[PDB]
């Protein structure tokens, strides 16, 4: 019934997902060992759409471990909650993408691929009424861009009816990494556009402008990091689990947010976000979750919403909460930023609402927003494979792989496509 | 030597890369860099170094002597201003942002100085001149002090006749909804003295929907925001008649009445 | 005999079914396990000994909505083929409520129904509970009553909508559904009345002192305008109107079953001692446009007929000088070519009140139910946001690749823009 | 029948009012929550079993007064929705509380007196209650009045002013908001009676021997005096007027329509036993100029029309003998077009005590109601209050600020200067 | 319901809006972690006024905490009652604008006031009914006066209908603490009389007078001035808290006070004020109070009423007291000091009443004087300007931070006007 099939491609996607699977875990109640210790009834009755039943009352993830370094495979077994993963789903190589676009998805991924393909139609399969995927990976290196790219293809080629949904790291100019972002993310958002039925855009300088900003982390890591992600990612997914005033699964949200096929990159954030010294100070409302879902701030992608224009938002409300004051404070925030919506759209605002709150708050909300505001992200990405690609650096690495100059400009020129089409839709 | 370097086809080739987005269109709200060093790219072929460098210089009194040394070049050097107009009035819309008021008086004073002799040489403003350079100067006219008043109304007074009429009414329109009250109370004078100067004709895009929203501003919290609407109605009343108000509640509609019928 | 089937199609029609049964239990005396410690024959059907089930049906693709209902308290009440479940909801796209999932589900409920009409020998019509946003609420609703049209034939179709609101309003795509569900239910329906969330949200607010309202106490109004319905075949009163009998005094023209629904009083328990609530005050309270269970003003549109149905200790006599009052006030004026519009029934048993419900008891109730031209307002506004978001083509993709053509677009645009003249026509003088 | 209804506007028109309405509450033996362990009609509805609500409405746009009212001990007396606030005061502003802020609580305040009237079948008019000095009670006032006087038309709208003294005033901008409510309340109110607060501090201090009086006690005595108003409503006796009767018979003109209350015997508990309080005594003292409940002297005016209500163990021969004493005494000098000019009410109902007020028990009382032209001087000098305040044009920019033009002011002075020259013409003899 | 939003500028301001929040909290009873624990229920009745409802029954300061100083932030936040206010309120700086106008009025300021304006958006959009403002700050330093009038200005702009409350501690002479506070006063002076709805004009030559010769204080502190701030500003704002039998407001005092729009510079006044060992010798009674509050002794301001005229006087009286006593207290402080009193505005005296009287106190009375003697404190600072800048002094700090002598010969200019203004309106 409704089952998602999550796959997690790269060290990034690897972390992320990890985290993903420990806060699930502690949603419905599934201890380290797998076994249900939980205390509610509605914990056990949406068990099925992320967790196999095993024999002994035990729940096994329906999730795919994909790198091309055993590494990550050993640090995610040797984490919390590593022992619930089934083994036989951990797909890994032994040499490693080397940040190459071109090893990810051509040279070495092709010998991964069919070994991850069989994973995942074995959990395909598994599950009595598949609605979609989940693909958590990072654009910046070269397996979560390579593997994840070419297994997205595969995917679609063999379930073109299912919901496509990746939780792409975009890499950032400001804190950058490797050196090679340009290539891999122009490469990967080339087939993000016609492979995905929706993604969302997720950038590390903002979760670092989170971590200082909002919560006032003097010291925050790559776990508080993926804890938001992990976070955002149970709050699209609630109604599906858990029963609510006004249910919305991921398909209702494509529909509701993707008005034409090639503007499905959101920007996600979440709220209530506090500091342990500031949480005293706030009377946890609907309202407050309203202004803070729509702050600048509060974005999961570096990008400023106020430079363009809302196609559509979400907002997946948790918790007991009254329709009227979630409806009058939506209508409130369209009519008081009506210089930020799109004019040709009336009520830009997708509501969704579940009873069940996540553990450690009583209401939470989830906010996922189709801005124009995106192609101020691709801009970056833009300029910066220009800079790299007008004096063919860095090219014989990627063409001594079997690729040629044609997929670079190629890429570069489509990707200034879906930029003019974001600039045209923004007026 | 003079200042200025005419390119041949330079103020078209920079409207073409405008339209094909090759550069980044004037549409922000706060300064950035990536708009300045693109000013930094597209402004080098036309004016010479030793004035770049003292017009984006982080001092004010730099600033303030090369804009000296444009003016004394203003009259001898028509030309040039004319060749790169766009990039001058876009250059004074960065000056606009910053705080300092002496910065803001001498270019509005050369600004007098430039539309007074783009008025004599029969210049027509083109549209991305004034789409880049109106609605950022529709914020320079609603400051607290005296003389910078006045004197943006000399502007906006003396643009008129090198830009029509009907376009500039859409830009001193636009700067009716932002948060500065003050400056929706004289933009709403502005649109009464531009009705009774240019008629009916002047209003876009249709006389209904402008009078309609130069009615919400008399249920305005302010005062004097509310005052000038209401001189605003009763300007095109007196001029137009009995038809304005099918082309316009409970109690901002009896306070019109009040109003033309004791102005009347 | 006198039996009526409630259909409730999408989370709207079934948590409105929620209310409206616990309502239903409370009246009839019937516990939430069937059992009761005659009248109640309408709307329940009598099982061996002491199990009263109801004739009711309750349909969703998704299964949320309908395993809260068979987790909750009334698990006992229905039998499990009553509540049909899919796998997909139809995720506000009316195309795959309508084509595309619904084929699958379709034939299953109507053998559900037509086992259930069975059980009847004396079934009034249809009860039929949705939305107009949502993609099951339209798509199925509209592929259901298209078939229970076909079907059944002259049996009546009575239906309970929620539409969507002027500013009030939880989806993006929901005038694409709304329109193109009354291109089917203009044909396919004999009675509509229309339900606004955000009239029922200030109602609330207004009336009953409530802060914050939310869907429950909105169903739970809903399901007391049902019973007020209802009441005249379940219980007997001094004058009894028949759902034929309704149809006959309401609907003037064969595309004119729109009526407006009110319930007067609203109240709350603090608000109840400080008012005598007569016959004549809640008759003025009814044609009041702060208690209109729709957004529009009456005042704009013209009443072509209405029907009061009052329930509890009510007089035929100050009803009758309760609609010589309304007949001499001049803001409410009637249509010139129905010298008479009001349609009266009074029966003699009081509305029940819920525990937890926010309404007060009251002696005295009444349901004015009044066909006005002042609908077509709303309908007007949902057709300039549906011209506005089609202009673009925006969202049409997703109905496009689940089996639809813009064609069907273009003539829902075009039949409900042919109501609205009609409206307008009927609605001028002579 | 024989209704009216009570209007109180502002903080003067709310605190005189509870003291008005706890006299009525202990006249009719209405316990505080409504209660009664017939002749209560006039101002009390009977809801349901047991429960008498007030048919007064309570307006201010600050919401302390009423807070009071609501956190009080008469909570349940009153149901909410009668008790109207705004958010922010007029702040001592004409200009506010007709234009700026009392436009947005208008249309409530007049939809709660529409169903308040709705009830009533044999309405005699309304009473209002309010003050010439504040923002509010003038302004939302003059609003509320001239819009009452078109609603309503021909229904006599007595009203109660706390008229701004001489030396005694509260606030800097009273003349400013009692010209410019006397401007709309010359044409707008059938009967306005006065109040200096200074008179009634000197009454206190004199008669009563309270050397420290408040407001409370102040609302006391005009709640006594609205009370013998409406006594002849609410009981019966030997002769009983009405309000139309007391029209009539006070009103000569209908530009004259300003009339002097009185109040007699005004005592002190320990003063009451050695006085004989016959009707006489206190018929004198009522046309005694200390006595007056405005700081005017009626000796350098004439007398035109005086009602006089009596109530208690009064019998009409003594009452003749006592108008026949003050006919000739030749200090209290009437006008030669008017040969009789005493209305005489008795009532049978003695005037009831309240528990911890300073009046004293007594088996008469008299309301003694002069037409007088002695009036116009407190007008006079707050004339020259105004016109030196608006020569140097102070304050005139608050008013101009809130929507209101100078021009009002002009024709409010020019107005206000009309209506003390016709006192002077119909004050000379022929 | 009426809220008022409070802002502290500079360290002035600060301090004396600390011990006006103490004293406040100690009105409504709340303890110093922001729980009620009150006895009277008029208490709560009207706490929104001036706090904002927190979880857990707990109650949090709509006040603004900016200073360019962060030590001034750190000295607040470990006082006593510096736990209730909100952290996120806290907005500083790092620098100083070391006794400069033109470095909080153009140069640091200028950058903070966007996030004090993010601030003090977030408390305007938070209340239900807002109706005005309160700015305490000093005008002889450079936050306070610099930075504070610019905030005042961008609130102006924006929130132009609601009252602006300023309680502006002017220099004196005497008590002369800085070098340049001429300068910063005349140009903190000029954007006050066009901005600010009314001005109360508190000296500290004035406070230490009054802890001197009437409190018999030996050793006063900052602490003891800031006491009788913080009893006047409560004073102000009682009606609006507590009932009262006549009710007045910020904007009823506004009208009733200001018959002008330029004249709207106040010297404020408490009474009772007495010592320790004069405390038992004297009458809690009316005319008590009316004697001292209308004493030239009483003034919080450096300035002799007897060498000028009242235009409006505001009395606010707190406690059960009895109408008819106040007035005629009133009539005769007007008749007996006519001279004092100016002939064409006729009882120039405004009342108000409340029924709850401070902590610890039977009764007790504020007074507010709109006097035209209030041109000596201006003309006092017009001369000393005029010696600095006739000679061209301490120019060049203020001319090198972006600022010019024009502005200094305007602000004299119209400060001048203001104090023929006052003059013209002495007669
Ligand atoms: N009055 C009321 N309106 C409701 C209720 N539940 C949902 N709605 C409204 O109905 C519309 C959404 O339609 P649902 O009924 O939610 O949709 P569905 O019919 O379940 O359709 P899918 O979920 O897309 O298969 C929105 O206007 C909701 O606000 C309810 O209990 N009461
Ligand atoms: N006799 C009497 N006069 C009162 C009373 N309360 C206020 N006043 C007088 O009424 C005048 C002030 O009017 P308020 O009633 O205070 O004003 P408002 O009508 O509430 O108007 P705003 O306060 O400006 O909104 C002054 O003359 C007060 O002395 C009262 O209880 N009794
Ligand atoms: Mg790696
Ligand atoms: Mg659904
Ligand atoms: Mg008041
Ligand atoms: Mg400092």
């Amino acid at each position: 019934m409704r089952e998602i099939v999550h796959i997690q491609a790269g060290q990034c996607g690897n972390q992320i997902g990890a985290k993903f699977w420990e806060v699930i875990s502690d949603e419905h109640g599934i201890d380290p060992t797998g076994s249900y210790h939980g205390d509610s009834d509605l914990q056990l009755e949406r068990i099925n759409v992320y967790y196999n039943e095993a024999t002994g009352n035990k729940y096994v993830p329906r999730a795919i471990l994909v790198d091309l370094e055993p590494g990550t495979m050993d640090s995610v077994r040797s984490g919390p909650f590593g022992q619930i993963f089934r083994p036989d789903n951990f797909v890994f190589g032994q040499s490693g993408a080397g940040n190459n676009w071109a090893k990810g998805h051509y040279t070495e991924g092709a010998e991964l691929v069919d070994s991850v393909l069989d994973v995942v139609r074995k959990e395909s399969e598994s599950c009595d009424c598949l609605q979609g995927f989940q693909l958590t990976h990072s654009l910046g290196g070269g397996t979560g861009s390579g593997m994840g790219t070419l297994l997205i293809s595969k995917i679609r080629e063999e379930y073109p009816d299912r919901i496509m949904n990746t939780f792409s790291v975009m890499p950032s100019p400001k804190v950058s990494d490797t050196v090679v972002e340009p290539y891999n993310a122009t490469l990967s958002v080339h087939q993000l556009v016609e492979n995905t039925d929706e993604t969302y855009c997720i950038d590390n300088e903002a979760l670092y402008d989170i971590c200082f900003r909002t919560l006032k982390l003097t010291t925050p890591t790559y776990g508080d990091l993926n804890h938001l992600v992990s976070a955002t990612m149970s709050g699209v997914t609630t109604c599906l689990r858990f029963p609510g005033q006004l249910n919305a699964d991921l398909r209702k949200l494509a529909v509701n947010m993707v008005p034409f096929p090639r503007l499905h990159f959101f920007m996600p954030g979440f709220a209530p976000l506090t500091s342990r010294g500031s949480q005293q100070y706030r009377a946890l409302t609907v309202p407050e979750l309203t202004q803070q879902m729509f702050d600048s701030k509060n974005m999961m992608a570096a990008c400023d919403p106020r430079h363009g224009r809302y196609l559509t938002v979400a907002a997946i409300f948790r918790g007991r909460m009254s329709m009227k004051e979630v409806d009058e404070q939506m209508l409130n925030v369209q009519n008081k930023n009506s210089s930020y919506f799109v004019e040709w759209i009336p009520n830009n605002v997708k509501t969704a609402v579940c009873d069940i709150p996540p553990r450690g708050l009583k209401m939470s909300a989830t906010f996922i927003g189709n801005s124009t505001a995106i192609q101020e992200l691709f801009k970056r990405i833009s300029e910066q494979f220009t800079a790299m690609f007008r004096r063919k650096a860095f090219l014989h690495w990627y063409t001594g792989e079997g690729m040629d100059e044609m997929e670079f400009t190629e890429a570069e020129s489509n990707m200034n496509d879906l930029v003019s089409e974001y600039q045209q839709y923004q007026d | 030597g003079p200042i200025y370097i005419i390119v041949p086809n330079g103020k078209e080739q920079r409207v073409k890369d405008e339209k094909a987005l090759k550069v980044l269109k004037w549409n922000f709200t706060t300064p950035r860099d990536e708009y300045i060093e693109q000013l930094k790219t597209q402004m080098s072929p036309c004016i010479a170094r030793w004035l770049q460098d003292e017009l984006f210089h982080a001092d004010f009194q730099r600033q303030i002597k090369g804009l000296a040394v444009m003016t004394e070049h203003l009259e001898s050097e028509k030309e040039g201003v004319i060749s790169c107009l766009d990039l001058v009035l876009k250059w004074f819309t960065l000056r606009f942002f910053d705080t300092n008021t002496s910065v803001l008086m001498k270019c509005l004073e050369y600004l007098k100085l430039l539309f007074i002799m783009l008025s004599q040489e029969e210049y027509h403003l083109t549209e991305m001149e004034g789409t880049s350079f109106l609605p950022y100067l529709m914020l320079k006219v609603g400051e607290p002090k005296d003389i910078v008043r006045k004197d943006v109304r000399a502007i906006l007074t003396k643009m008129c006749q090198v830009y029509p009429a009907s376009k500039m009414f859409n830009f001193v329109m636009e700067g009716t909804k932002s948060k500065n009250s003050k400056q929706r109370a004289e933009c709403l004078e502005e649109l009464g003295c531009l009705v009774e100067s240019y008629g009916m004709n002047v209003c876009q895009p249709t006389p209904a929907k402008a009078l309609k929203e130069i009615a919400i501003h008399i249920g305005d919290r302010d005062t004097t925001v509310r005052n000038a609407a209401l001189n605003t109605i009763v300007t095109v009343y007196n001029v137009h008649g009995e038809q304005v108000f099918k082309l316009i509640s409970e109690k901002d509609m009896s306070m019109l009445e009040e109003r033309i019928k004791r102005a009347g | 005999m006198r039996e009526c089937i409630s259909i409730h199609v999408g989370q709207a029609g079934v948590q409105i079914g929620n209310a409206c049964w616990e309502l239903y239990c409370l009246e009839h005396g019937i516990q939430p396990d069937g059992q009761m410690p005659d009248s109640f024959n309408t709307f329940f059907s009598e099982t061996g000994a002491g199990k009263h089930v109801p004739r009711a049906v309750f349909v969703d693709l998704e299964p949320t909505v309908i395993d809260e209902v068979r987790t909750g308290t009334y698990r006992q009440l229905f039998h499990p083929e009553q509540l049909i479940t899919g796998k997909e909801d139809a995720a506000n796209n009316y195309a795959r409520g309508h084509y595309t999932i619904g084929k699958e589900i379709i034939d299953l409920v109507l053998d559900r129904i037509r086992k259930l009409a069975d059980q009847c020998t004396g079934l009034q019509g249809f009860l039929v509970f949705h939305s107009f946003g949502g993609g099951t609420g339209s798509g199925f609703t509209s592929l259901l009553m298209e078939r229970l049209s076909v079907d059944y034939g002259k049996k009546s179709k009575l239906e309970f909508s929620i539409y969507p609101a002027p500013q009030v309003s939880t989806a993006v795509v929901e005038p694409y559904n709304s329109i193109l569900t009354t291109h089917t239910t203009l044909e396919h329906s004999d009675c509509a009345f229309m339900v606004d969330n955000e009239a029922i949200y200030d109602i609330c607010r207004r009336n009953l002192d409530i802060e914050r309202p939310t869907y429950t106490n909105l169903n739970r109004l809903i399901g007391q305008i049902v019973s007020s319905i209802t009441a005249s075949l379940r219980f007997d009163g001094a004058l009894n109107v028949d759902l034929t009998e309704f149809q006959t005094n309401l609907v003037p023209y064969p595309r004119i079953h729109f009526p407006l629904a009110t319930y007067a009083p609203v109240i709350s328990a603090e608000k109840a001692y400080h008012e005598q609530l007569s016959v004549a005050e809640i008759t003025n309270a009814c044609f009041e446009p702060a208690n209109q269970m729709v957004k529009c003003d009456p005042r704009h549109g013209k009443y072509m007929a209405c029907c009061l149905l009052y329930r509890g200790d009510v007089v035929p006599k100050d009803v009758n000088a309760a609609i010589a009052t309304i007949k001499t006030k001049r803001t409410i004026q009637f249509v010139d070519w129905c010298p008479t519009g009001f349609k009266v029934g009074i029966n003699y048993q009081p509305p029940t009140v819920v525990p937890g419900g926010d309404l007060a008891k009251v002696q005295r109730a009444v349901c004015m139910l009044s066909n006005t031209t002042a609908i077509a307002e709303a309908w007007a506004r949902l057709d300039h946001k549906f011209d506005l978001m089609y202009a673009k083509r925006a969202f049409v993709h997703w109905y496009v690749g689940e089996g639809m053509e813009e064609g069907e677009f273009s003539e829902a645009r075009e039949d409900m823009a042919a109501l609205e003249k009609d409206y307008e026509e009927v609605g001028v003088d002579s």
